RNA sequence: GCCCGGAUAGCUCAGCUGUAGAGCAUCAGACUUAAAAUCUGAGGGUCCAGGGUUCAAGUCCCUGUUCGGGCGCCA
RNA sequence: GCUUCCGUAGUGCAGCGGCUAGCACGUUAGGCUCAUAAUCUAAAGGUCCUUGGUUCGAAACCAUCCGGGGGCACCA
RNA sequence: AGUAGCUGGUUCCCUCCAAAGUUUCCCUCAGGAUAGCUGGCGCUCUCCGCAGUUUUAUCCGGUAAAGCGAAUGAUUAGAGGUCUUGGGGCCGAAACGAUCUCAACCUAUUCUCAAACUUUAAAUGGGUAAGAAGCCCGGCUCGCUGGUGUGGAGCCGGGCGUGGAAUGCGAGUGCCUAGUGGGCCACUUUUGGUAAGCAGAACUGGCGCUGCGGGAUGAACCGAACGCCGGGUUAAGGCGCC
RNA sequence: UUAAUUAAAACAAAGCAUCGCGAAGGCCCGCGGCGGGUGUUGACGCGAUGUGAUUUCUGCCCAGUGCUCUGAAUGUCAAAGUGAAGAAAUUCAAUGAAGCGCGGGUAAACGGCGGGAGUAACUAUGACUCUCUUAAGGUAGCCAAAUGCCUCGUCAUCUAA
RNA sequence: ACAGUGCCAGGUGGGGAGUUUGACUGGGGCGGUACACCUGUCAAACGGUAACGCAGGUGUCCUAAGGCGAGCUCAGGGAGGACAGAAACCUCCCGUGGAGCAGAAGGGCAAAAGCUCGCUUGAUCUUGAUUUUCAGUACGAAUACAGACCGUGAAAGCGGGGCCUCACGAUCCUUCUGACCUUUUGGGUUUUAAGCAGGAGGUGUCAGAAAAGUUACCACAGGGAUAACUGGCUUGUGGCGGCCAAGCGUUCAUAGCGACGUCGCUUUUUGAUCCUUCGAUGUCGGCUCUUCCUAUCAUUGUGAAGCAGAAUUCACCAAGCG
RNA sequence: GUCUACGGCCAUACCACCCUGAACGCGCCCGAUCUCGUCUGAUCUCGGAAGCUAAGCAGGGUCGGGCCUGGUUAGUACUUGGAUGGGAGACCGCCUGGGAAUACCGGGUGCUGUAGGCUU
RNA sequence: UUAAUG
């Protein structure tokens, strides 16, 4: 689908609607030191092989998209998720369709 | 298996009547609804929103709840293994009044009238409902003609 | 060929016509539903009589061919070749099915589509021929001798319409003269008095 | 998910921030009696898309889209 | 019967909804030759199997129809 | 003494009550959990409440039937039309000029239909009401809504008993809880199938769990359900003999 | 050779053709050892294979899966080591072995080895010609065989059948 | 000073070890998803209702195809108008929706819910309540409100995604965001880490294990809840017999046949089902041997021929003997 | 008798053609300076009042179509419960209640709420 | 380089 870079939309710290940049979001890098790392790196190390499943049936081919909505004002600058139902192609603000026009 | 759709099977039901298309009267919006009162449910298919439910589809309840463009309603639903009184919120186009309590109200205010009047009297006048009687004895004036006789009529075939 | 009567005599199933759901039917066999000399009035052809079932059963088309054959050529060898007409009054549309065993067996078992047959109620007319009033008898056994391609039992009748009408003989000549009816090829024409004037007027001038 | 290659004229490949080159192909002139073989000029480049640095970017920088090649696999 | 695939000039093939359907052969016409061939230069020729649907647009995408070709048909 | 959702067995009497093979979920389909049915323990009232019922009012339908001179999908055959057009001609250079037509079209008809059509439309059925938790008064509170001590709701203090249809019955409520979760048959409706003592459904009753009289015989049919006996009388069936 | 249902076409066998190894080795055992078997051995040897006397031969294919070779010209590549800024735990960068990919060989390694049309002057068969495709399209031989559904294929012989 | 040994690190490794190889199913296997959802029907006029019953659809798409306000009316038909024609553009008249609303179907919709414009992001944040599925539990979807900030319109109001009925996902782990939020342990600071709340990365076997085959060398516990053979019901099919009579039979429907149609019998064939049997009812043929049926090939007795004789066909009583 | 403005039930109100409209009204109509919007003052908006019922509109008519309401169809089709009723079945008959819909034939062709007029 | 036939 397409969607704007500039969304004018309600603020959690501010209390008013203000304009937000827009963009994608991805998944970050998974730390080696978060507890569930740690135990499983643990549990990992030793003898006994692969302790913890290992997901295989992958069905659906699509994802949530997640748009990361930046405040526009510097004081502020807060950020937050908003959800989406899913899609197959995503672009941010680019090519706004025409009415009426000559398709060639 | 059948799906198990809000709408399943709402063909006919949901439907508006012959040439009783377009437009929704408007004194069914403005009627006022207070809390209470005995309220009937029939669906419509124009205003999708707010629409009851095909199980409570011609069920009877009261009003027990008011807002601006609804009322809540306490309808009895039999499910499997009792009756339960739950109640859900049904927008104005798919509610009308019931005249079974308006009805039992003239029949007490009948009644009302006819107990304060024949108190200094004394006449004792019945107040019940009386269910249909045998008919008393009645004369039929056979005047003039005897009556006609009728006689079975023998077979022929149309077709 | 195909299956013996005996399966599909009587109605078990819901009236299944050929529709959008139902497609991929074989064509009928009886096309031709009237004969005889259809381009008529009907004062020429007074007499008329019915064969009229007495069984809530299902006559086949190719029963309604073949009985159809048997009445046309019985009514060719005795009133020529225009002096009747035979009219069938069941079109068949009750498409019925066929479970062919080549293994699967009774799983998935729905039937192809595998012809046509008549839902043929009691009291109801099957086929009707119209003639002259000298030919009585030979429409008697022309139709006793369509009853013998039919399962069941009907009925012969020789009825008090005039023709292929809903009026009756006796009044239909006084109806004529009074312009209460016209004449119009198989069928009559009906005119009441609710119509304009102008349509009136037109009739009496 | 990581790393590294390519995506440039119809095709295969170069290109060190200051008319994009080499070969095959097409057209147009020589040659031969003529095609083909072989010369000569000409045409054809969204440098994958967008953004940023710079006076200036195909090149420098991330962001994404295709295509290999190897790694890695707790919803 | 089940699953699958194909059906494009005369013949054997290609074809990434927007073409002049493309290659070879065949064909015809003209050169070369004493003729023929080969060679050279031109040209003609597709119901895109059938019906319908989606589409602004369908040779293709979707559905059925009529043809065709492979794989299965099993332990008892 | 490995485990077994799998076989087999499971030890005295009497009395009382008494089922289910169904919802949902589970790598669930020979099994569990959870509702449902069941038993026990009670408790709170009575000497108003409730009902597998009817009636009086008041809403719902889209089935049976009916309908294609009403819509949609079909589908058969004759009439009357005009240039609304055309295939073959005919007299025409030609011409809606004329001409017999034959085709589609139009207008009044006519035959037969529809589980996935419908203007209409039942029977049976499903809700609600048939009073004290109800009426008629007078006054406070509201931060809700508001030309208006407007509207609505909540509080108080009184007055009305002829228990406001018929019939019947003592009711309400809280724990603990076994077994069951393979069903089958029958009037009627009905899916698939040529049909089946076939497979799958809806209402209700039986068998399962149940003896008895009859159907010669007999898990389901008709009658009728059961402590132990005497007299009488029937049902369903019979009354030539057995 | 299946002791006690299969003595055979099975197994073995000589012949044939391969592969590895020059000993700090090839193949193999062993919890372990400066351990042990081949080995009291040394390429006319040992170990692993496939086929199965004699005669005649051993066609084509390295596309796929194996095996093998070559390697700073190098994409990936873990640990250790080096540089990095932070207060440090650290993360980042460079360097970077074997094996994978890259580049050859090998089918007496596993294996595999086509389809549709037109065409000879009676007709058929059709040498011949066109086209699509792979890594070639099954060569010499042989056959309704122990291998052929159709099939009890067609002809001849053996029979009265 | 390397082979070698000790310890790490990467590759290879069925030589070896452990384990798995879903479910429904007119037996299982093959085929399909009837496994999670949605529409019309079945469905028997509240609701609920099954089969591998029928016709279908889904894992999307949309910066608008969401939300307002305004103005128009759609499909189609007729009459016309230079090129212009069955179809390019304009106008007039009729036009209850015969168009369109993204899709499968159903419902609904005309100064709209359709088309075109102008502005926007109510597709934003936060509690609670309710419906649907239901056990009255979740998830998903939706329904009315409430507290805030907003969009549009002049305003009434409308809107917290799609006109409605489908388009989706628990624990644990990971990632992002938010509060001058808490803990990080004897106290204090700062990284880091653990918490609370809201999304996301998914289990399609869709209330969610991490999972290839073969066994004819096989085994164990069971099942006639389930197949292979006999007997059962049924008779499509196989076989056999009638009815009507267009025709064949030189002439003539019925000497003998008999289409188009139709009514029956049998279990000597194959099907269909799964009732009996899986703590066993010995699986096909042939040999031998006894009995029975008639749907009669011959023989005894007879009627009809298109029976001159002979030979042969049709029908009856008839299974005694071959 | 009747109209205008806002309505309720939404055809007894709709549709095709014809006739009549006194007074107020409703409209047709005259122009684009201003407000406003289009290719175009045709629509919308604005400023008016020479002419007119021609049209809309109001009323009435059509052996009018449609619509509403009755009879007929017809106690017909269908249907709750019942029988050791029939029939080989198919289906049909009876007891007990309940009870339709086409074709066909009659009648009708808007009532009414609030405010303000006109016929003085 | 190609160049076959009567
Ligand atoms: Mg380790
Ligand atoms: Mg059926
Ligand atoms: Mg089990
Ligand atoms: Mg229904
Ligand atoms: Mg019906
Ligand atoms: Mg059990
Ligand atoms: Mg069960
Ligand atoms: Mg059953
Ligand atoms: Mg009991
Ligand atoms: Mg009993
Ligand atoms: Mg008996
Ligand atoms: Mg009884
Ligand atoms: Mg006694
Ligand atoms: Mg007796
Ligand atoms: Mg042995
Ligand atoms: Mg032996
Ligand atoms: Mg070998
Ligand atoms: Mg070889
Ligand atoms: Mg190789
Ligand atoms: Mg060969
Ligand atoms: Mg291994
Ligand atoms: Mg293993
Ligand atoms: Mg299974
Ligand atoms: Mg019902
Ligand atoms: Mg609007
Ligand atoms: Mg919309
Ligand atoms: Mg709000
Ligand atoms: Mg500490
Ligand atoms: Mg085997
Ligand atoms: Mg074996
Ligand atoms: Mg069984
Ligand atoms: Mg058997
Ligand atoms: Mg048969
Ligand atoms: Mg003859
Ligand atoms: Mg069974
Ligand atoms: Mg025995
Ligand atoms: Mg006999
Ligand atoms: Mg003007
Ligand atoms: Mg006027
Ligand atoms: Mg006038
Ligand atoms: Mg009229
Ligand atoms: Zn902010």
């Amino acid at each position: 689908v397409n969607v704007p870079k500039t969304r004018r939309t309600f603020c959690k710290k501010c209390g008013k609607h203000q304009p937000h940049k827009v963009t994608q979001y991805k998944k970050g890098k998974d730390s080696l030191y978060a507890q569930g790392k740690r135990r499983y790196d643990r549990k990992q190390s030793g003898y006994g092989g692969q302790t913890k499943p290992i997901f295989r049936k992958k069905a659906k081919t699509t994802k949530k998209i997640v748009l990361r909505l930046e405040c526009v004002e510097p004081n502020c600058r807060s950020k937050r998720m908003l959800a989406i139902k899913r899609c197959k192609h995503f672009e941010l603000g680019g090519d706004k369709k025409r009415k009426g026009q000559v398709i060639q | 298996t059948n799906t198990k759709g809000k709408r399943r099977g709402t063909r006919y039901m949901f439907s508006r009547p012959f040439r009783k298309h377009g437009v929704v009267p408007l004194a069914t919006y403005m009627r006022i609804y207070k809390k209470g009162d005995i309220v009937d449910i029939k669906g419509m298919g124009t205003v999708q929103k707010g629409m009851p439910h095909k199980c409570y589809h011609g069920k009877t309840g009261r009003v027990y709840n008011v807002t601006q463009h609804a009322v809540g309603i306490v309808v009895n639903k039999q499910v499997k293994g009792k009756i339960l009184a739950k109640r859900i919120n049904v927008r104005i186009e798919h509610i009308k009044h019931s005249k079974s309590r308006d009805s039992f109200l003239k029949r007490v205010k009948e009644n009302d009238q006819k107990k304060k009047e024949a108190k200094e009297k004394g006449t004792w006048v019945q107040l019940k409902r009386q269910p249909a009687p045998p008919r008393e004895a009645h004369f039929v004036r056979t005047n003039g003609k005897e009556p006609e006789l009728l006689e079975p009529i023998p077979y022929e075939f149309m077709a | 060929g195909r299956r013996p009567a005996r399966c599909y005599r009587y109605c078990k199933n819901k009236p299944y016509p050929k529709s959008r759901f139902c497609r991929g039917v074989p064509d009928a066999k009886i096309r031709i539903f009237d004969l005889g000399r259809k381009k008529a009035k009907v004062d020429e052809f007074p007499l008329c009589g019915h064969m009229v079932s007495d069984e809530y059963e299902q006559l086949s088309s190719e029963a309604l061919e073949a009985a159809r054959i048997c009445a046309n050529k019985y009514m060719v060898k005795s009133c020529g070749k225009d002096g009747f007409h035979i009219r069938v009054r069941l079109h068949p549309f009750h498409v019925i099915r066929i479970n062919k065993m080549l293994q699967t067996g009774m799983r998935g078992a729905f039937g192809k589509p595998q012809g046509t047959v008549a839902r043929v109620h009691i009291g109801q007319v099957i086929m009707s021929i119209r003639t002259k009033l000298q030919n009585k008898e030979h429409v008697v056994e022309a139709l006793r001798r369509a009853k013998f391609k039919f399962p069941g039992r009907q009925k012969i009748h020789i009825s008090k319409k005039w023709g292929f009408t809903k009026f009756n003989a006796d009044e239909f000549e006084d109806m004529v003269a009074e312009k209460r009816l016209i004449p119009d090829g198989c069928g009559v024409k009906y005119i009441p008095n609710r119509g304009p004037l102008d349509k009136w007027r037109a009739l009496h001038s």
